[PDB]
């Protein structure tokens, strides 16, 4: 069901997604161990993900949440990074993309910091790094993140370190 | 997957230590997220 549309670097949509990716880089408490050492990215490509069935599944659930929460879906745009992104774009998020050992329980995790999701691109803790050089800080190999629309509804606020 | 806390639809992980960290979020239903852009990139070696 899925098609990928390339955005031109001249397109304002390319530019605003690139800016959210670039401007939400931060330093991480692991000194780059999981995701590598960098202050910015070389964006090679931005593709829009189009799949009707997966979109309607999202908006159906969004309306339910919204009606249980005084007509407020509480929708955000958030990053997700994983070795399964090429599967998520084709079949959508499910049980297999959960973080069973995550600190808020076994669910699917999203970040406001792009560099946070970058830590999960090659696996939990960055896995063994890139497949070709086995380098978690590889500067040669191509990486991929998702920038996602996420419905939060009434969010349980967990304070945390 | 686990369930949401009763009476809620997600969990917000609100950073209470790393002052520069932004929030992280957890949903317990795959249907609460749509993967809208695929970004291909390299991290860049700092100068
Ligand atoms: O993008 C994320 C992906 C993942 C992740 C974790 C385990 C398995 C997986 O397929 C993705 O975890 C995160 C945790 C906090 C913030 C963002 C992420
Ligand atoms: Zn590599």
């Amino acid at each position: 069901g899925t098609i990928l549309i390339d955005l031109s670097p001249d397109d304002k949509e390319f530019q605003s997604v690139e800016e959210e990716m670039q401007s939400t880089v931060r330093e991480h408490r692991d000194g780059g161990h999981a995701g590598g050492i960098f202050n910015r990215y070389n964006i090679l490509k931005i593709q829009k993900v189009c799949n009707k069935k997966l979109w309607e599944r999202y908006t159906h659930r969004r309306k339910e949440v919204s009606e249980e929460n005084h007509n407020h879906a509480n929708e955000r745009m958030l990053f997700h990074g994983s070795p399964f992104v090429n599967a998520i774009i084709h079949k959508g998020f499910d049980e297999r993309h959960a973080y069973i050992g995550g600190m808020f329980g076994a669910g699917i995790y999203f970040a406001e910091n792009s560099s946070k999701s970058n830590q999960y691109v090659y696996g939990i803790g960055g896995g063994t790094g890139c497949p070709v050089h086995k380098d978690r800080s590889c500067y040669i190999c191509h990486r991929q993140l998702l920038f996602c629309r996420v419905t939060l509804g009434k969010s349980f606020l967990q304070f945390s370190a | 997957m686990a369930h949401s806390p009763p009476g809620h639809h997600s969990v917000t992980g609100r950073p209470s230590v790393n002052g520069l960290a932004l929030a992280e979020y957890v949903i317990y239903r795959g249907e609460q997220a749509y993967p809208e852009y695929l970004i291909t990139y390299q991290i860049m070696r700092p100068e």
